[PDB]
RNA sequence: GUAACGGGGCUAAACCAUGCACCGAAGCUGCGGCAGCGACGCGCGUUGUUGGGUAGGGGAGCGUUCUGUAAGCCUGCGAAGGUGUGCUGUGAGGCAUGCUGGAGGUAUCAGAAGUGCGAAUGCUGACAUAAGUAACGAUAAAGCGGGUGAAAAGCCC
RNA sequence: CCCGGCGAGGGGAGUGAAAAAGAACCUGAAACCGUGUACGUACAAGCAGUGGGAGCACGCUUAGGCGUGUGACUGCGUACC
């Protein structure tokens, strides 16, 4: 039991997505908002 | 926590600059360009692995149609003959045989010719 | 072990000597061109010239099937807008009989610069007459 | 003197003394192979051509070496599709050492 | 044994230089002074004065003979542009370089 | 009018295959002063032809 | 970032990309596009986690022979000597030190050694506790603890 | 511009019928290797099977800066950075070492992100290209002697 | 001290651990521009590579091939977003 030996459970700590970062992480480019339309929009999107 | 890319983009950039060594003008000198053409002879190197197993099969049947023809039969008599012969050598091999034992080749000729007989 | 290749240093090309008279054109291109090419040989190597020299008398006596030796037209485009010449087999005989001869064997070699050098291996004569008793030929029967 | 063997798949001109590349085989360093499938065995002018295989035809080597050959990079890439791949490969071979050929 | 001058930040384009170092590269240093007397050139006088201070360093730091030097390397290499404004037609304004270049000479007896 | 491609590094030194200046062929010597000179001109010490042509 | 809102230039016409702000973070000198604020990063610990996690701590350090129990620890005088000496006697470098009421003459003579540290039981905290190569509890400390805690 | 077999050429090298050979793909098989999923038995085996992919969903990782571990560890007997070379992994990468450099670097396991660029007529700086090309700004105009000077069409007389 | 215009600039000498720390000064990447050397290239048609491959040069520990550079000739092949 040292600072350095402590773990986090396992699928505790999940990472975040990271959107537009190359092509191999599966969300590069259109980071997961498709083609056009108003949902690719910064900001888009309708109300409830 | 700001990261500056520098160490780190240089040594991709380079990476890609090596594998460019030999390209002609900004091939060899200008990422954008250098990058464009390491993807490219890589994919022609992916194709080529499948081309090079028909180019060379080619060849060596070239190969022992003539040296074949040189013995009074064709090609395709030939490869019959063996198999009527029950004889499982290559046609790389058959190849080496036409060009560096004649006398040998000259043997499977016979050996084709009496299955066909 | 990797497969032979034939080095241009060291191929053995032999002369031949072949009469023209009376084999049909096409025919006896196709013969040509498989030996200037080097087909014939198990050393057959796609980038080396492996052929032999050939000599082709009687260019002029060639035959051709059909109506060919008055309806078979040669083209030819000069360069100048309108250049477009021609001349049947008949008139190639009569003007210019070895280039019939040489024009069907260029189409039936490869293309590009080793085609080219295999080309060069082809020696056409219009009579029976060569001037090669120094390579010693061989008379080859296409 | 030489002979014709398949190993791996693939089929190999051989004779005594020679180390030939094979496709890995599950046996030791520095201990002896026979493949008694040979298809051809020629001394010279004797030609034994196998029917598929020669009567008594056996070759022995010794497995020299185990490894891994020249590193071959797979390069996958669909222009305007946003899709790229690669991989490496390194091929297993084992070199084994002719040491006999005999009928 | 080699010596070196230089003329560093010569006021002329490496272009022009290069033309006159081209024409002595290799010759024997009193056929090199020869060649760039009857040269033509504002480079000529440039690289002159670059192979007579190659010569006296020789002689006097380095105690080699006239006689046995060669212009055994010269080459011209870019030195920093000075940056101009040209006023053009329209209120346009061009840049100018003023380019200079580094000149060196490397006489040897050997 | 104006490219649509850079032209290359290779393509100027082409171009410039022919901009080599020569040197002078050989110079002649007066047969007086023996001073180099270009042929046809006067020396730098005013020599022409073995005669002293201009003083200084 | 200090500028003005005008348009570096007009919309159309120039052959410019078009530009609205001099502030755009494309811009060298513009502003920084998610800046920063002041975070507060502190999380909650429930009580009963916060008291679990010092239960497993304190049993993980008896387990592994980490904690020593004294019936007493003090000094003199506030001498950072006599506790050097103390602790060299006990065969002691890297040390927490738990006592019951903390004295002035064992924090003074502690302040001075880095890798000593002197905690009243009522100022534990869980990282201290693994930190540390051994803790002292004083016997005073173990009950108080045990109080805290139960 | 032949220009209505891809060409040569072909009287079959055309067409019809019948047959047997052969060539021919990243299909199938062989040999070696990797991985997903499901069985069947003890995280390992055996067995079956699968692995082209845009939008997009899911899973697992590399590396960067910073905090702890670290008053530890590496480092003037040479840190980071730069530049080569060799080895190495399925990949992002990793390791070693020559040269440069001349004072920093940081394992491990965790923690946090200004965390990865080729494009945005992106932004800043540097440097190319066209090119030694156009041009040298009123077609009122110069010539020569002497002087000075390292040098004079342009300065002085 | 020496070349140079009593220049610019440089070569020595000297200082310094270091001057390729010389003030245009720590490190000193890349684009871009040169000099030198090896190989190729003046009958040859196209995304400039890739698969095959001769020759040449230079290394190297079986005297063997092997390595490194180059790449005649040849199959395939219309960049990226
Ligand atoms: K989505
Ligand atoms: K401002
Ligand atoms: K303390
Ligand atoms: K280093
Ligand atoms: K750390
Ligand atoms: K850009
Ligand atoms: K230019
Ligand atoms: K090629
Ligand atoms: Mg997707
Ligand atoms: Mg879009
Ligand atoms: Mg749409
Ligand atoms: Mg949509
Ligand atoms: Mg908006
Ligand atoms: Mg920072
Ligand atoms: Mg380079
Ligand atoms: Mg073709
Ligand atoms: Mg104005
Ligand atoms: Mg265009
Ligand atoms: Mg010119
Ligand atoms: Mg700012
Ligand atoms: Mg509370
Ligand atoms: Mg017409
Ligand atoms: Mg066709
Ligand atoms: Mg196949
Ligand atoms: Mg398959
Ligand atoms: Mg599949
Ligand atoms: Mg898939
Ligand atoms: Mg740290
Ligand atoms: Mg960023
Ligand atoms: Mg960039
Ligand atoms: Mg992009
Ligand atoms: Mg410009
Ligand atoms: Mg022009
Ligand atoms: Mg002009
Ligand atoms: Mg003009
Ligand atoms: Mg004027
Ligand atoms: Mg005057
Ligand atoms: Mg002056
Ligand atoms: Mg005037
Ligand atoms: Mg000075
Ligand atoms: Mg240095
Ligand atoms: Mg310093
Ligand atoms: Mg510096
Ligand atoms: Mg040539
Ligand atoms: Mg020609
Ligand atoms: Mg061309
Ligand atoms: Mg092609």
């Amino acid at each position: 039991m040292r600072l350095n030996t402590l773990s986090p459970a396992e699928g505790s700590k999940k990472a975040g997505k990271r959107l537009g970062r190359g092509i191999g992480s599966g969300l590069g480019k259109t980071g997961g908002r498709g083609h056009k339309g108003q949902k690719s929009r910064s900001g888009g999107g309708v109300r409830r | 926590a700001r990261v500056k890319r520098g160490v780190i983009a240089r040594a991709r950039h380079k990476k890609i600059l090596k594998q460019a060594k030999g390209y002609y003008g900004a091939r060899s000198r200008v990422y954008r360009v250098a990058f464009q053409a390491v993807i490219k002879a890589g994919q022609y190197a992916y194709r080529d692995r499948r081309q090079r197993k028909r180019q060379f099969r080619q060849l060596w049947i070239a190969r022992i149609n003539a040296a074949a023809r040189q013995n009074g039969i064709s090609y395709s008599k030939f490869i019959n003959g063996l198999k009527k012969a029950s004889v499982e050598i290559d046609r790389k091999i058959l190849a080496d045989i036409a060009v560096f034992d004649k006398v040998a080749f000259t043997a499977l000729v016979e050996k084709a010719k009496a299955a066909l007989a | 072990m990797k497969t032979f290749t034939a080095k241009p240093e060291t191929v053995k090309r032999d002369w031949y000597v072949v009469d023209a008279t009376g084999k049909t054109l096409g025919r006896l291109a196709t013969e040509l061109a498989r030996r200037l090419r080097g087909k014939h040989k198990a050393e057959y190597t796609p980038h080396v010239d492996t052929g032999d020299y050939i000599i082709v008398l009687n260019a002029d006596k060639v035959a051709v099937t059909g109506n060919k030796r008055t309806d078979k037209v040669y083209y030819h485009h000069t360069g100048h807008i309108g250049g477009i010449k021609q001349a049947t087999f008949e008139e190639m005989i009569a003007r210019r009989p070895e280039r019939v001869i040489e024009i069907a064997v260029k189409g039936m070699l490869p293309k590009g610069p080793l085609g080219r050098a295999m080309f060069r291996k082809l020696k056409v004569y219009a009579g029976n007459e060569h001037n090669h008793a120094a390579q010693q030929p061989q008379v080859l029967d296409i | 003197m030489y002979a014709v063997f398949q190993s791996g798949g693939k089929q190999h001109r051989v004779s005594e003394g020679q180390t030939v590349r094979l496709e890995k085989l599950d046996i030791a360093t520095g201990e002896t192979v026979e493949f008694a499938e040979v298809l051809m065995i020629a001394n010279g002018e004797e030609v034994k051509i196998g029917v598929p295989f020669v009567d008594g035809g056996v070759i022995k080597a010794e497995v020299v070496a185990h490894g891994r050959g020249e590193k071959v990079k797979i390069v996958k890439f669909r222009r305007r599709k946003h899709y790229r791949k690669q991989q490496g490969h390194r091929q297993w071979f084992t070199d084994v050492k002719i040491t006999g050929i005999s009928a | 044994m080699e010596t070196i001058a230089k003329h560093r930040h010569a006021r002329s384009s490496a272009q022009k230089v290069r033309l006159v170092a081209d024409l002595i590269r290799g010759k024997k240093v009193s056929q090199a002074l020869d060649i760039l007397t009857y040269t033509n050139k504002k480079a000529a006088v440039l690289v002159k004065k670059v192979l007579e201070s190659a010569i006296a360093n020789a002689e006097h730091n380095d105690g080699a003979d006239i006689d046995d030097l060669k212009v055994t390397k010269i080459f011209v290499d870019e030195g920093p542009s000075m940056k101009r404004i040209m006023p053009r037609a329209k209120g346009r304004a061009d840049r100018i370089l003023k380019r200079t270049s580094h000149i060196t000479v490397v006489v040897s007896d050997r | 009018a104006v490219q649509q491609n850079k032209p290359t590094r290779s393509k100027r030194g082409m171009r410039r295959s022919h901009d080599a200046l020569t040197a002078v062929t050989s110079l002649s010597v007066d047969k007086t002063s023996g001073e180099k000179h270009l042929r046809h001109h006067i020396t730098a010490d005013g020599y022409y032809r073995g005669r002293k042509v201009i003083a200084k | 970032v200090t500028g003005s809102g005008k348009k570096p230039w007009r919309q159309k016409g120039t052959g410019r990309a078009r530009s609205g702000s001099i502030k755009s973070p494309i811009w060298r000198s513009g502003g920084v596009t998610f800046a920063a604020r002041p975070q507060d990063h502190s999380q909650k610990v429930n009580k009963k986690m916060y008291r679990g996690a010092l239960k497993s701590i304190l049993s993980e350090l008896v387990r592994q022979d980490r904690l020593i129990v004294v019936e007493k620890f003090s000094v003199e005088a506030p001498k950072t000597k006599l506790l050097a000496q103390k602790l060299k006697d006990m065969a002691l470098e890297d040390v927490l030190i738990i006592t019951g009421e903390l004295d002035e003459n064992l924090f003074l003579a502690a302040r001075n050694l880095h890798k000593v540290d002197v905690r009243d039981a009522t100022g534990i905290d869980p990282v201290s506790l693994i930190a540390f190569d051994k803790v002292v509890m004083t016997a005073d400390a173990v009950k108080q603890v045990e109080e805290m805690l139960a």
